[PDB]
C-alpha cells in the first residue's frame, strides 16, 4: 500500500512564455544627423569706410 | 601628478541611486526561459549559460 518508483519518464516538456520581434526599422532620430550651421539671408554689410 | 586619476563623468552620463523591489524578477526571468539552481537544467551544464541576478544565481539559462 506505500508509493513504490514508477516507469522513468520517456520525454520532458520545458515551457517559457515569449513574444516575437518586429520589422526593422531603425528610426534613429526626430530630428536627425548634425544640421549644419548657415548663412542669415542677405545680411548686408554692418560698416563703411571714411571718406 | 593627478593625470589619469581624477576623471569627470560625460555630461549624459549619470550614476543610479533609485532602489527597487527586484522580487518579481527571479519569477519572470523562469517564464522567459531560465531553469532554477534546482535541477533539469534540460541540456549538458557546458551548452548553457549561468544566470545572475545581483548576487543571487538564478541560474542556467538555455544556451
Amino acid at each position: 500500500g506505500g508509493l513504490t518508483c514508477a516507469s522513468a519518464p520517456q520525454g520532458t516538456l520545458r515551457i517559457l512564455e515569449g513574444p516575437q520581434q518586429s520589422l526593422s526599422g531603425s528610426p534613429l532620430q526626430p530630428i536627425p544627423a548634425s544640421p549644419p550651421p548657415q548663412i542669415p539671408p542677405g545680411l548686408r554689410p554692418r560698416f563703411c569706410a571714411f571718406g | 601628478e593627478p593625470c589619469g586619476l581624477m576623471n569627470h563623468l560625460t555630461a549624459v552620463c549619470e550614476v543610479v541611486t533609485q532602489f527597487v523591489y527586484t522580487a518579481s524578477i527571479p519569477a519572470l526571468l523562469c517564464n522567459l526561459g531560465v531553469t532554477p539552481i534546482d535541477g533539469a537544467p534540460h541540456r549538458s551544464y557546458s551548452e548553457c549559460y549561468p544566470v545572475l541576478l545581483d548576487g543571487v544565481m538564478v541560474g542556467w539559462v538555455d544556451k
